[PDB]
């Protein structure tokens, strides 16, 4: 049918009757229930307006930067190891996704994952270089990772990735729901592991939080091109949007910066709010 | 009426004549895990009536200076009762709790508790150092509880209290404004009005049943909303039965580290 | 094969696409849900629930537990005692409310608000606040008489301990912007004893109101954007 | 095996109702065989705040006191 | 079938009391009079129409609408211009004005193409990677990036397109977006009203529609790094109006715009062409 | 998998495109519509709208308010008080008005078009003028014997204070181009006294004319062009 | 879920009648959710001009003497 | 010449039965002459592991004595 709308307004007359919408109790932990029909004479108002923008799935509907990967393609064997980097599957790493996702305690959704490249020549000489073709794969936790960008393990027989060729479209992928869970948490107040009498003295301090809790494995990004004489800076910046998502138990916006991947604070900022000169200042 | 309650659960009454009404958060009464939603194969112990009991806690002062208390639920019980012991003789648990607060005042005096309840209230390490680096013990204060402060202070290393958590009252200890905390499940307490506030809470986790010396699913968080004044001090008592419990996987006695 | 033509808008990646694209772990079985309890649906449920104003703004009870303690005393006064600029979003007091956080996240809103206060101080106490909303492009309410003139109800203190006033949504425009737009200008929304509070002997004298600020059911949003309130490093 | 469905209305479009015109009309097909790589869902706008803003065990009424 | 324009009648000669051929243009009413009234005609079939000329069709095509300039940096300074932020509006084209403020009010969605061309403008020419663009939309009230690497490129909630040049031109539908029910081209009003405790100097951009324009901007930006060999990216924004109706229509402006409103020039007060004579065909 | 073909054209920007394409603002609300009185469906709409020819475009009186008053005396004369080319989109006095401007967007034009006299003379004053319209050939009349020979109405200066005249759709063509033409050259207006204006004591001698300009209802536009009447210096990006 | 409907005509067409030939119909489908990502609407050909050229309260028909 | 299958289910569906209606279903066409060119095969999850873990000729039964 009809997309349902928001309140309308009944209109109303003036009321000296005790019913009274307008005192209530907060105490009680419900909020006041009290509509401009119940304070004030109204007219009729039809109200059409729809609350879409608001649902969760539009809320949490758009990609957000997650992160950035640098690569280098050099020929220099020092750098060597920078043909390829491997970064923790996390979100923890860009404030303004997280701020959104942590407003719930518990989540399910299903993930869509973007890749955007660029390159340039970062060294004071710039040449030749024939286009890169970039491959992403997804190492889950305790799957061999390699120790460079030739070894073995790229393979990927049974590790899913993608072979992506500079300048084609910005490279896809659909990523169910995977927690052990029936939901992924955002938070977890407890320990990894059950310190217990004896052992060390006072544990856990190594081990508390979501942080040790879920371990989502890795994602190798190396450059698939062998080197050249003039070498290559590459960029990758990875995308992500929960779909298909439904959301529990929410909680209070952050105001303090985030100190990395944890719930701690810097000394520094831990001031959210302007001073205004007084109460009765507008 | 409204505000004169009787509530029982095992063999515990808990009686009051100023109620502020009663709140079961979500609308959604404790229960049993389905056969539809069972997660461990084995046989569930329900031991109802030998746990289902109101515990008190430690009673705590409130002081003009007070700036708040807080809990971590399953662990505040852990100290005793049947369900205290159980939780050490199984892997597996799930509770769900009726919280009763109290607090005694005269009508001359003011002032406010909220009561909230705070599923996973994870907290803030006091160190500069090293992220989320605080341990068990210091994590988890049992019956006595721990408390909240107006400064933040990290700490060098772990000279003092670096494996213990940050507790800015402002900010519940985790950076997040204390305004916006009745998001959460609360009550208020206003000496005008109430004397006591009673929460009802489901067991909450994304799973059905969980470790409870891993993982403590809820906390408990009283602030002094309103300041304390008299024409003073006055004491406030946290009496928690679990509800609806289960355990799974009898296991070795655990003894966490002291 | 089948004679295609690429249209403008190929091969460019929108953050707002809504695209099918292939699975990366196909036939992968995702965990049954459970009822988890206290589902969220829509963001509105939570932009009605009624969260404290940070109203105590005042230099030295800014970012302290007593931000939001507004005091009173039984001193006889006609002076305002309470001054909201209304925007959910740009308001210093009210950017950092439930509400005004989650309006931070989109460019217009519309919708009637509902501003709910709370007594705390003795029992022996009594007396009558006037709570009132004042439509804008209008001199401030300087005192109790413009407050009258404008939309408003009288609180008077007893028992039920807590009371709703209702600043309807009356606007030129549908929606008003989040941003601090000179015009849509909020309107004002005061508050000024009716009465001297009441105080009989041996009880304080000084006490506080907390404020609470909350959507109504016609309250809703538009575009959604990036909130300016969290920031990082590079 | 197309599904089809209402589009959200636009500048041209007509009143609130949705109703008037077929013309109104997305068209989609699933392309493949996880669910998980099909587009979003359709807006849900079945709302509940009671669950938060009421979660009173007693039934409270708006024009009864709050308390008694 | 399509409506066409009226056909005309066939007629003869008339001797009669009627008047079709006189009028009172004091009542405001146009002239009535057809060539069936006036003269005698033949029976024509009319199969032509008029949708050529419909609202749709007037509006029908993409304007170009603004020129954003980004420049990729190898120098110490002008990291700057690695962005552009641009407040939106159509009034930087003239033709493009110029149609809609036909309109008093217009009600349409709005779809946007982009246009993105580079150069090398540097003598010292050289190898440069083939570059990507991020076209970010910041809402009214969202913050703005400070750098082209700012943290707010994150686009969390802004809504952004990646082109990597070379593929089709970028392209985007956005809905009416108003926050009335029709978009204003004139405004004969302020902002805000002062009242009268303030200063009698009272303009200070208060007037005119303008002043309650705010679309939020559009910010541009080359992702990459600097390239030791540099780059010049001209970007042109193009907008055509979609699904498009006006109301209260209006005579268009017949001198060069000023600015943003319908300020003058002194340059450009006298549009029309003079002639030798009355008489003069 | 389906296999396909890209035809020539793809991958291109056409102005003119009319392809489907992604919100960039998916789920939006859109304000709802409400009656605004005044709705235009078509821009012909407005060329059906009777305006003012600045007719007088004479120096001294060109770009000034005079520039559309048509004058009218009592002296008796044979010579025309005006003449017109009847190229709506191309004569200086006919190009911007309001037919002329819509037209300005076109490319080509037909069907008739109308004029109207209003005199704004005293009630006292009385006479007879005679308007004449004659299709793209012979000569332009210079004398009233000529402008005869043509179509013509005589106007009686009275109560009712204006008439009008329509240009019949007379041309070889089905569609006349709006830029200048020798080909698809429009015809000639023209206006003579038929009768001199009488003036009684008391009474002004000099009188002036508004004349109006319109489309008639079988008027239609073929296709759409940008006008050269409106200018800019050139767009340099802000930097 | 495909809208049908008939062509304008070209050169080699019929009379302008688009009731010679099923060669004249063209074919469309609505490919997303919001209607704003529609292709411009079928032309509405409608017209009304007399609210701008005769918008008098009290009717004149045009051989009555304007002013009787 | 199409199938409609369904899909496995993904995050949002509160059937895991399968029993959420037309909602969740993908459509396939085969574009090829020879079968080798479609794509993967249907899921068949019939198993049989008693082939492998009690290939035994005589009939045992769990609580049986395994030798009499
Ligand atoms: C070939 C790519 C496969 C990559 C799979 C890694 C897991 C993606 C989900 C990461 C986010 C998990 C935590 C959460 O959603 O809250
Ligand atoms: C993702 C890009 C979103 C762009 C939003 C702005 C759309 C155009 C606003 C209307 C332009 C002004 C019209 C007017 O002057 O009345």
């Amino acid at each position: 049918s009809q997309p349902p709308s928001t309140q309308s307004t009944e209109a109303t007359s003036g009321v000296n009757s005790q019913e009274v919408p307008a005192l209530t109790a907060v105490e009680t932990g419900a909020s006041g229930q009290a509509i401009p029909s119940d304070v004030v004479e109204t007219r009729h108002v039809v109200n059409y307006k729809t609350r879409s923008e608001s649902c969760l799935e539009s809320f949490f509907g758009r990609a957000a930067c997650v992160t950035i990967l640098s690569l280098t393609n050099s020929s220099k064997s020092g750098e060597e190891k920078k043909h390829f980097n491997i970064w923790n599957i996390t979100y923890t790493d860009t404030v303004q996704l997280r701020r959104k996702l942590e407003f719930f305690t518990y989540s399910r959704f299903d993930l869509e994952m973007t890749f955007v490249f660029t390159e340039n020549y970062p060294s004071t000489a710039s040449g030749e270089v024939r286009n890169q073709v970039y491959q992403i794969m997804y190492i889950p936790p305790g799957a061999p990772r390699p120790s460079s960008w030739d070894d073995y393990t790229w393979q990927s027989s049974s590790n899913p990735s993608i072979f992506y060729m500079y300048g084609n479209a910005p490279p896809r992928m659909s990523i169910p729901y995977v927690g052990i869970a029936n939901a992924y948490s955002h938070f977890y107040d407890g320990f990894a592991r059950v310190p217990l009498e004896g052992e060390n003295t006072d544990a856990g301090d190594t081990f508390y939080g979501l942080v040790s809790i879920n371990d989502f494995g890795v994602l190798a990004v190396r450059a698939v091109n062998r080197s050249n004489p003039h070498t290559i800076h590459t960029s990758v910046r990875v995308y992500m949007k929960p779909k298909h998502i439904r959301c529990w138990c929410p909680r209070p916006p952050r105001a303090v910066l985030y100190r990395g991947e944890g719930v701690d604070m810097i000394s520094s900022a831990i001031l959210p709010l302007a001073k205004v000169d007084s109460i009765t200042t507008f | 009426s409204d505000r004169v309650r009787q509530i029982t659960l095992g063999n515990s009454t808990i009686t009051t004549q100023e109620a502020a009404n009663a709140i079961v958060a979500y609308g959604e009464w404790p229960t049993y895990i389905n056969d539809s939603e069972a997660n461990p194969v084995d046989a569930p112990t329900e031991p109802d009536v030998s746990s289902n009991r109101f515990y008190t806690l430690e009673s705590v002062s409130w002081k003009t200076t007070s700036r708040g208390w807080w809990w971590k639920l399953p662990d505040c019980l852990k100290d005793m009762g049947m369900f205290g012991q159980n939780m050490y003789y199984h892997y597996l648990g799930r509770s769900g709790y009726t919280i009763h607060v109290q607090c005694n005042a005269s009508k001359f005096h003011q002032g406010a508790l909220g009561v909230f309840l705070i599923p996973e209230f994870v907290m803030a390490c006091n160190t500069e150092s090293k992220t989320s680096y605080v341990s068990y013990i210091n994590a988890n204060p049992g019956e006595r509880g721990g408390e909240f402060t107006n400064t933040y202070n990290p700490s060098n290393t772990d000279a003092s209290e670096g494996r213990k958590f940050a507790a800015l009252d402002y900010l519940l200890g985790s950076g997040v404004l204390a305004g916006n905390a009745f998001v959460y499940p609360h009550q208020i307490i206003n000496l005008r009005t109430n004397n006591s506030a009673t929460i009802v809470v489901p067991y909450v986790n994304s799973l059905v049943i969980d470790c409870m010396a891993k993982h403590n699913n809820w906390g408990i968080v009283i602030l002094p909303l309103a300041p304390l004044a008299f024409a003073p001090q006055v004491p406030i008592t946290v009496t928690i039965a679990p509800m609806c419990t289960e355990f799974n996987g009898l296991r070795n006695i655990t003894v966490p580290v002291h | 094969g089948l004679p295609t033509m690429n249209t403008p808008g190929s091969n460019q990646f929108l953050t707002s696409d809504d695209f099918q694209s292939p699975c990366a772990l196909p036939n992968f079985d995702v965990t049954p849900p459970i009822h988890i309890p206290g589902e969220v649906k829509n963001m509105m449920e939570l932009a009605e629930i009624d969260t404290l104003i940070p109203m105590n703004a005042v230099d030295g009870k800014v970012n302290t537990m007593e931000m939001y303690q507004i005091p009173l005393n039984d001193n006889l006064s006609k002076a305002p005692i309470f001054c909201l600029s209304l925007s959910p979003a740009s308001d210093k007091r009210l950017s950092h409310t439930m509400l005004g956080e989650i309006l931070n996240y989109y460019t217009h809103w519309t919708g009637s608000i509902r501003f709910t206060f709370l007594f705390c101080g003795s029992m022996m106490a009594t007396g009558k606040l006037l709570l009132s909303y004042s439509p804008p492009g209008a001199k401030p309410p300087t005192n109790r008489k413009d407050a009258m003139l404008g939309t408003h109800i009288i609180w008077d203190l007893g028992l039920q301990s807590s009371c709703s006033m209702v600043a309807p949504w009356i606007s030129n425009t549908v929606y008003r912007r989040c941003a601090r737009d000179d015009f849509t200008e909020g309107g004002f929304i005061t508050c000024f004893y009716q009465t001297r509070i009441v105080v009989p002997a041996s009880t304080p004298t000084s006490m506080f109101m907390l404020g609470f600020v909350s959507a109504c059911p016609d309250f809703s949003v538009r575009l959604l954007r990036d909130t300016p309130h969290i920031s990082q490093s590079k | 095996g197309a599904q089809v469905s209402t589009q959200k209305t636009g500048a041209h479009e007509n009143q609130n109702v949705a109703a008037n015109g077929s013309t109104i009309n997305y068209t989609t097909i699933n392309y493949y065989k996880d669910s998980a790589s099909n587009s979003a869902t359709r807006q849900d706008l079945s709302q509940d705040p009671s669950k938060f803003t009421e979660p009173v065990k007693d039934l409270m009424l708006k024009t009864a006191p709050a308390l008694n």
